[PDB]
Parts: structure tokens; C-alpha cells; sequence
RNA sequence: UAUUAUCAAAUUAAAUCUCAUUAUUAGUACGCAAGGACCAUAAUGAAUCAACCCAUGGUGUAUCUAUUGAUAAUAAUAUA
RNA sequence: AUACUAAAAUUAAUAAUUAUAGGUUUUAUAUAUUAUUUAUAA
RNA sequence: UGAUAAGAUAAUAAAUAUGUGGUGUAAACGUGAGUAAUUUUAUUAGGAAUUAAUGAACUAUAGAAUAAGCUAAAUACUUAAUAUAUAAAAAGGAUAUAUAAUAUAUUUAUCUAUAGUCAAGCCAAUAAUGGUU
RNA sequence: ACAUAUUAUUAUCUUAUUAUUUAUAUAAUAUUUUUUAAUAAAUUUAUUAAUUUAUAUUUAUUUAUAUCAGAAAU
């Protein structure tokens, strides 16, 4: 019983609870109604068998998703099709669509890119569901820092370790990425450096519209030596650390920038317990691809 | 039960009216 | 089953409960029986105890005595608990009165 | 065939001893056909008998509960 | 075990061991209320 | 269009009436078992209790097309705002104007009010076979 | 002497269904709402148990009254 497995069970029970009929919920999830359920003896989908009792259901925590995302196996529908099955729900239901937070996109991206190895499936899935989210009145999930910046992170990851020289395709892909972005919150993280790096790598001149020249001011990580507080402080800033690590690894013009490297060093000070996830993913991707 | 009750009431009214008619005559 | 009839158990079977007896399909070809517990008969030996149940099917009245520890029955399910109207351990006297069981399966399915 | 405790043979006096149906042999043998077996076995019963009470049914002046009428008693306070 | 008989069990209180009947204590049976009901502890 | 064979968007051309939903069986057809008139039929230049907020479904005008839910989704169902003092109601399907979902027209649908039309409920008088064994 | 049917009636037996009654509910779902244990993030108001709480609720109905059908009777 792995942590990812128990998280999968929790979220599966959550989605089953929300997908079950409203009039039936009292007789599936309220122990006070067990005898009434026994008496009235409803049938299952396609009348398989009598309804089974279940315990109450409470809200679902956010970490249950990224936990399995990182602790996934090389390949399985369990996570490959989770996004499709989760989004295959009526926009009317509110919990299923409001659980998704902007900080989960860069979580799902890593597992597909490195461990699962089928990142094309996830990138394909993130097209027809944009308008569905728009109807579901949760358009803020696809933001800039967690979605646009992470998208260019994955794009540069593709271009590195593999041969890429198509300037026209790079330009078109940048434009469609800007199209996919539908929540304009420009924060410390700046994708100007990334677009310049891709432009000089593939021969194409950076071109966009509506972008802001926000300076990078990642919150410096202090010298805390606490426990839960330390790990939570690291957790809430994991992603931008990976951004800075990719920038240092790739961009040779990074010398003029100083916030990235100092923030990286402070994050490593906080991370002294474990190794660097950026090179962890590099190793995983290399060994899986080779 | 109730049928017998209302039947007895009806006969009571019948005989009372008969007695009234006889007394008047 | 011992806990089902345990005198030290508040939620035990009492005369008045309507129960369903389920038979094991691998060991016999019997059908479940819905009946009104007329009596719980316990003896010196624990294994040798029985339920006396009654049911008026259509307009024929049947009563069935089952050994509660016969290996041919898997479990017995309580369909509806007893009411406090009756005032004895063994409700033999309901036979033929307005207290009688009637068509239990039809009532339940109603 | 000269004790006692125990186990006991041959004998003697009795009890018992049974009878239907069904099935296979075999629709065979026998028969123009209709019908249709002896020789054997097995199963279910009948009738009689012997024992037993785990269970079921009866009883159950053991016992417990409800109730009608009359009467009497103990305990509480109250009064003397 | 039994009409009385006859048969069978026990008559222990011990420098070493035995339960016959009643009473007593447990575990059950019956009776019919029963968590509200139990005495409890904490 | 995922720099790879994944899932979507939009269009042209098609499939499904074994999934939800609407309309149609209060008619027509057949029959005469009942039924003798306190509850039926026929007839009045008949009556009021001075007859539903009755439209059933086409005309003639006016107006109106909205919010939440539940269903997979709706022109499915439920609760809610007005609009001739009443707690009085609904619906969307096919262009062209607009994105690096609506505003307007044409089309058929939906709802309410006032009349018309077709239609409804209940009464009176007279009549309706034989047996008084 | 007597026999067998058919129909109809009630001051009479049970009696499916429904209809009117009365009547208590962790109430059965909620609403409602004292509310109370929590949820759960990057630091939330159903969601269960229960606890509202009179609103409807239901099936028990708690008590009766009508009623298809069939019993005896005339
Ligand atoms: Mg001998
Ligand atoms: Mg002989
Ligand atoms: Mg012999
Ligand atoms: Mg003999
Ligand atoms: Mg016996
Ligand atoms: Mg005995
Ligand atoms: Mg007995
Ligand atoms: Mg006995
Ligand atoms: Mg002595
Ligand atoms: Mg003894
Ligand atoms: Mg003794
Ligand atoms: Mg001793
Ligand atoms: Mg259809
Ligand atoms: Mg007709
Ligand atoms: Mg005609
Ligand atoms: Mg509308
Ligand atoms: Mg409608």
C-alpha cells in the first residue's frame, strides 16, 4: 500500500462521492440511514447488486495529487488517464473543478516528462479542456508562473538532449502557448529569458504580445532550522527553485542575473537533507530514455 | 358495528314519527 | 450466531422480529425464507438452538423451525425489528388474531 | 467335587424367523401380433420387535407473568 | 435401581490420593422487563 | 495538433428512434351485455344557480423569452422575480455582424391578457312494454 | 317426501385496494436551524455523527369509517 496508492484511493472515493446521485447520497454515506438503505434496497449501476454502505466523506487535501504524481510507476492508466477521467465530469459539480489549483499544473508536468515518459498525452489533453474550464468558471488555473513559465520549461527540456532547429515551428509553438495562457498574472518569474534562450537556440527572434517586464525577485529562503515549518516553506517555493536551476543549467547569459543563483543557494541550504531535484529529474530522464 | 348503530338510529326515528302521527290522530 | 442470540446482548433477536433465513447455495438448493420469529428456543447445548418463524403466504399459513447452527444456513438478516405492543417471550397467541403476521414478503415489497 | 472377590464355557428355557412394490437383467426369452418371463441383485416401504430422549409434540400441583372479587399481614411516615 | 427386598454410588477430614444428599458459588435454561436500564470506575 | 502517433477544436457529408424528450390511442372502429327512467333518450321561438381566471386548438390584436439548481444534456423535472387587487408563466433550434460569447434580422417553437370559433356542467314540462295472482 | 342450480338482499363474517380520519417519531430526506467535534492550505460549508425544528414530510398509523371480492343466512 504505497502513499500514491492510498492517495489514489482517497481521491477516487472523493470523485465517486461527488458523482453519485444527490438524492442517494444520504443512503450511501450517512450511517444513521443504514437500516433505511437495507429496507429500501436500491440497485447498483445496471442493477449489479444492492447499494453498498459507505462512511462519511470529508474535503480532499491538495497534496494527494502531487504525491502520486511524483510516486508514479513507469506507465499506467492510473495516472495517465486520471486527468481525462477527472475532467470528464459535469461542469455543474463545483468540488471536482474547484479542487484543481494553479499550483498543480507544474506538478502533473514533471511526472509525465520524466517518469511516465508519455508527456505527449498530457500536452494533447490540455487543449479541449481549456474551454471546459472556462465554462467551469475556473480559468485562473492556467496562469503564467505555474503554466506559461512551466510550459516553456518543458519546451526547453525538449529542445535540450534532443535535436531541434525549426525556427518557424518554434515561433508558431510560442504563439499557441501564449494563446493557451488565459490568466494574466505576471509575477517574479520572467519568461523573457526563456523566450530569448529558445530564440537563440533555434534561430527565431522572440515575439509576443501583452507581456510585462517584471524583474525576478524570488523570495530569499532564510536559514531556518525548524521541522514542519522548514519543509512547508520549502514546499511552497519548490517550483521557482526548479525554474532557477534550469536557467543556471542552460542560459549562459545568466551571469548578469544574481537573484536566481542566490535563491538557488538559499534553497539548497534549506534542502541540505536531500539532493537536488533538478539533477534528480535529469538522471531519471536520461536512464529512462537511454 | 357502525352500520348497526345507524340502522338502530333510523328505526328510532321511524318509530318516533309513527308515535307522533298516532298521537296526532 | 452466538452473539446474535446472546442473552448478554441488548441488540439480540427477540420474539416479534421479522427475519430472513439465507441458505448456502453450494450445499443445498433451498430458497431464502422470510418469517416472523414466534420463538427463540435455546437448550442446554449451545449448538442445539432453533428459531420458530411464521409467515402467511397468500392465504396459507406456514411456520418453519430451523436449527440456528445448522451448517446449511449462512446468515439470518433482520428485516424489521419488533414493536413493544406484544408482551411475552413467545408470541404463540398471535395465531388467528389481528396480531397475526400476514404476508410479510408482500408487505416488505410494498 | 466343600472359602472369598471377580471374569466366565458347554448346556438348558425362550425370542427371532417375514412380506410387498420399484428398478436392472430385458421390452430381452417367448410371441403374426397383442402382450410378455424364469433364474438373480439392489433400493424404498409394510408389519412386528427392542432400545433412546440430542432434537420435535404432550404433560410438567417446579417456576414466572397477566388478571377478577373478598379478606388478612409486614414496612413507612402521621396521630395518640 | 426400586412395591418391601435386591442392585449400585459415597461414608474423605490425611506425615498419601476419593463429592453420597442437602445448602453454597459459578455457567447455562425457563419467566418478562430491560443502556433510559447495570453496578461500576474516573 | 503532442517536434508524435495522444486527445480535442471548427467546418462539409453522413449514422442512431435498444439513451433522455415532445405530439398522437377522452377520438375512430366494433358491439349491444347491461338499461323500463329517483342517475337514460326525444321535444321546446324553454330555465339559473344571473355557471370554472375553464381552452381543449385554430383565428384577430397586444404584449413577454429570467435566476438557481437535478439529469450526461436539454424545448426533461423542481424552487424562485414581475405581468390582466393573485401565492397568478415560458424554451429554445438553422445566417451575418463580433475572439489574440453575444447585439440584429429571417425562420419556425414557448408564455400571458381580451374577444371569435368549436365546445362544456346542471334544471323544468310531456312521452316511452307487460304483470296487482 | 323431497333434491340441484341461478339471482337479489341486508341489524352478519372475514377483506385486496384505495379515500377520510386521528395520532408519536435518531424522525426516513432535507428545510430548518442551539448549533457542536473536526475537515481543508497557499495560509471551506457541506459532511457525518449527531443536536435543531417547526416546517413539511413518511411508514408505522395510534383509532375509527367507507370499499372489489368471496362465508353463513333470508
Ligand atoms: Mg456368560
Ligand atoms: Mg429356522
Ligand atoms: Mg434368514
Ligand atoms: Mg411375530
Ligand atoms: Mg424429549
Ligand atoms: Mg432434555
Ligand atoms: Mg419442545
Ligand atoms: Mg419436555
Ligand atoms: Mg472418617
Ligand atoms: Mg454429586
Ligand atoms: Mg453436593
Ligand atoms: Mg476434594
Ligand atoms: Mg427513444
Ligand atoms: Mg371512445
Ligand atoms: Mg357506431
Ligand atoms: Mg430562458
Ligand atoms: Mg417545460
Amino acid at each position: 500500500a504505497s502513499t500514491g496508492e492510498i492517495a489514489k484511493a482517497k481521491l477516487d472515493e472523493f470523485l465517486i462521492y461527488h458523482k453519485t446521485d444527490a438524492k442517494l447520497k444520504p443512503f450511501i454515506y450517512r450511517p444513521k440511514n443504514a437500516q433505511i438503505l437495507l429496507t429500501k434496497d436500491i440497485r447498483d449501476p445496471k442493477t449489479r447488486e444492492p447499494l453498498q454502505p459507505r462512511p462519511p466523506v470529508k474535503p480532499l487535501s491538495k497534496q494527494t495529487l502531487n504525491d502520486f504524481i511524483y510516486s508514479v510507476e513507469p506507465n499506467s492508466t492510473e495516472l495517465l488517464d486520471w486527468f481525462k477521467e477527472w475532467t470528464g465530469t459535469s461542469i455543474r459539480k463545483r468540488a471536482i473543478w474547484t479542487y484543481i489549483s494553479p499550483i498543480h499544473v507544474q506538478k502533473m508536468l514533471t511526472a509525465s516528462f520524466f517518469k511516465i515518459g508519455k508527456y505527449a498525452h498530457m500536452v494533447g489533453l490540455l487543449y479541449g479542456i481549456e474551454h471546459k474550464f472556462l465554462k467551469a468558471q475556473n480559468p485562473s488555473v492556467f496562469d503564467i508562473e505555474h503554466f506559461f513559465n512551466t510550459n516553456i520549461m518543458c519546451a526547453l527540456h525538449r529542445n535540450r538532449l534532443k535535436d531541434y532547429k525549426d525556427a518557424e515551428i518554434a515561433q508558431r509553438k510560442l504563439q499557441v502557448a501564449w494563446k493557451k495562457v488565459l490568466n494574466r498574472k505576471n509575477n517574479t518569474g520572467l519568461a523573457n529569458i526563456l523566450v530569448a534562450t529558445l530564440g537563440r537556440q533555434i534561430g527565431f527572434t522572440p515575439e509576443l504580445t501583452g507581456l510585462q517586464p517584471v524583474d525576478i525577485s524570488l523570495p530569499d529562503i532564510p536559514n531556518s532550522s525548524s521541522g514542519a515549518e522548514l519543509k512547508d516553506l520549502l514546499s511552497k517555493y519548490e517550483g521557482i527553485y526548479l525554474i532557477a536551476r534550469t536557467l543556471l543549467d542552460i542560459d549562459q547569459h545568466n551571469a548578469q542575473y544574481l537573484e536566481l543563483q542566490e535563491f538557488i543557494r538559499q534553497y539548497q541550504n534549506a534542502l541540505s537533507e536531500s539532493s537536488d531535484p533538478y539533477d534528480t529529474h535529469l538522471k531519471a530522464l536520461g536512464l529512462l530514455e537511454t | 358495528s357502525a352500520k348497526a348503530v345507524k340502522f338502530l338510529k333510523a328505526q328510532r326515528r321511524k318509530q318516533k314519527n309513527e308515535a307522533k302521527q298516532a298521537t296526532l290522530k | 450466531k452466538r452473539k446474535l442470540i446472546s442473552k448478554k446482548n441488548k441488540d439480540r433477536l427477540k420474539a416479534g422480529d421479522v427475519v430472513r433465513i439465507v441458505y448456502d447455495s453450494s450445499k443445498c438448493s433451498y430458497d431464502t425464507f422470510v418469517g416472523y420469529i414466534l420463538s427463540i428456543d435455546r437448550k442446554q447445548l449451545v449448538q442445539d438452538a432453533s428459531l420458530l418463524l411464521r409467515n402467511q403466504i397468500a392465504k396459507t399459513a406456514v411456520e418453519i423451525r430451523v436449527p440456528l447452527f445448522s451448517p446449511l444456513i449462512e446468515r439470518i438478516d433482520l428485516l424489521t425489528p419488533h414493536v413493544s405492543s406484544r408482551q411475552r417471550n413467545k408470541h404463540y397467541y398471535i395465531r388467528g388474531t389481528r396480531l397475526d403476521v400476514g404476508d410479510l414478503e408482500a408487505g416488505l415489497r410494498r
